[PDB]
């Protein structure tokens, strides 16, 4: 299955998950393709963040949808 | 569908206007605070955001330019009321 | 070793240089690498090539690090 995450102002990457698959997992997907340590990422669907344990089906997340992705950074 | 994704937009507005995120005025990813000081680091690009004022703690020459970006301090002069530490 | 070059390649330790497609063994500390054989420059930390095929400065393809200030990756320190 695809799924499409925004990142940048307009730009958006591709992953290749599962409707199984869990929040945990897919964030680790985003490490390894764009660096970006799992704990600083929140993902958006449908206007609510994405808990975890939940996978994509609880949130009936199919093919071709399109979460946002926001960067959590500690303050200085 | 198209709901899911005007149900985001929305919440990201709400989150912009309620200054619990902004977007990095460098590479443009929207980055929200989790506790800490007046600023952050972008993950992304590395750029420092003050966040207190939303905006970029320095100009193009990084840190220590300020020919852009709030200017905490210069001529003593704090970058906002509430700042603390904006670096 | 031949068998050893297999495992590399599927844990991300070697890959293939994006010119001519022979294997090339990580260079650690780096985030660029010249291949051996083609001697194309290659972004190590993106995994791809660091140009286009105008070579060095052909921004038109490769990972493109730099352009607007912004790094090709977020752990690159240096890919060239
Ligand atoms: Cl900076
Ligand atoms: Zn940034
Ligand atoms: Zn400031
Ligand atoms: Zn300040
Ligand atoms: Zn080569
Ligand atoms: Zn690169
Ligand atoms: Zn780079």
């Amino acid at each position: 299955m695809q799924i499409f995450v925004k990142t940048l102002t307009g730009k958006t990457i591709t992953l290749e998950v599962e409707p199984s698959d869990t929040i945990e997992n897919v964030k680790a997907k985003i490490q390894d393709k764009e660096g970006i340590p799992p704990d600083q990422q929140r993902l958006i669907f449908a206007g609510k963040q994405l808990e975890d344990g939940r996978t994509l089906s609880d949130y009936n997340i199919q093919k071709e949808s399109t979460l946002h992705l926001v960067l959590r950074l500690r303050g200085g | 569908p198209d709901v899911a994704a005007r149900q985001t937009t929305e919440m990201l507005k709400v989150m912009l206007q309620q200054g619990e995120a902004m977007r990095c005025p460098q590479c443009q990813i929207v980055v929200q605070k989790k506790d800490g000081a007046d600023w952050i680091r972008c993950t992304v690009c590395h750029t420092e955001i003050c966040w207190v004022t939303k905006g970029p703690r320095w100009g193009p020459g990084g840190p220590g330019d300020t020919s852009g970006g709030c200017r905490c301090r210069v001529n003593g002069i704090p970058c906002h009321p509430s700042c603390q530490n904006c670096h």
